[PDB]
């Protein structure tokens, strides 16, 4: 996207730091929900649980992609 | 993450 | 020199976004299954079915939002 | 240069977005319906939940909207 | 905040149409969040989903402006 | 003729974002009262507690967000 | 004439952003213990449910410090 | 809540 940041440097080095360090937490945690997909359960509220933790982790992957969008844009 | 900005 | 996003850095997010727009598919699929076979005996059964359904909606609005915030 | 898309794409993001918003009405419809079937603080309050996460879709829709037509 | 607004005059009429819509819901909601507030439940599991309606509503308020201000500027 | 934003409206909208920030304080005051009388039997009801406390964040973050897009 | 913000108030935000990483951080290390203290499908779902709300507030920390100091 | 952009 354009240029024109107007923050610290530094900062932009720490962020990046972070949002890496968050798509670590991401990808072993959709680790964690793919095994506690397939490893067991048989009811409706179970089922639905996990739906909203599945659908958690892509909101999570989709900020994440917004957050690195938006800190190399500004 | 700490940071001044105008 | 440098320059804010490398050509191949948007293109390599945008795979990344192509990634997660097909599993957010499979994932509604799979909630359209529990949908159809869902059980009407608690109120509270239905709220967490609505609940996931509601997040669905609300990871395609921040997908789409992604995308447009990428190709800007 | 900052935006450089195709035309088709962002028009068939709009149509993603439309489909996404009739979804939602839809949602709100059997929300309403469910909701008004029906004493439990738990219960209230789960529905309570999903009322909210339908109205956090609503304004994600309309940001997603936004940022889709000034793209 | 600046123009150049780039889309249909009709969608920026019925958006804001929406949007009041959704205000007028997320007032009835958060009058419905206070009733079930002091109308009844000495549970930690009943306090805790209170309390994530009670910050859904906030979430979903501050939703509402953001889409207003990204509406109005855009 | 026309105008983005009147300052009144851009004031009007800075209003409800003063009270939504008050409220919010207020919320997690009474998150913190919960927090210390909280019980230690289940998981379950821990999961659900550190979710409300997430979500507090969550709403902190975007009254920020939604103050940075306003002063815009 | 874009923005128009004081700036002891943008100050003041990037206070108000660390003090809520913070709080974020002792979150994480609050959950990392009592989800390591712990066979329940339900239970599981909701500890995942927490972390994924956790990642959320991470990537919303983020935005709201990089939205703040471009304005 | 329709429209095209490029």
């Amino acid at each position: 996207v354009p240029r024109g940041s107007h923050m610290t440097e530094d900062e932009i080095r720490k962020l990046r730091k972070l949002l890496e360090e968050a798509e670590k937490k991401l990808y072993k945690l959709e680790d964690k929900t793919r095994r506690s997909e397939e490893i067991s359960k048989d009811d409706p509220k179970a089922q639905s649980l996990q739906l909203i933790a599945e659908s958690l982790m892509l909101i999570a992957e989709s900020l994440l992609i917004i957050a690195i969008s938006l800190l190399l844009s500004s | 993450a700490a940071l001044a900005a105008a």
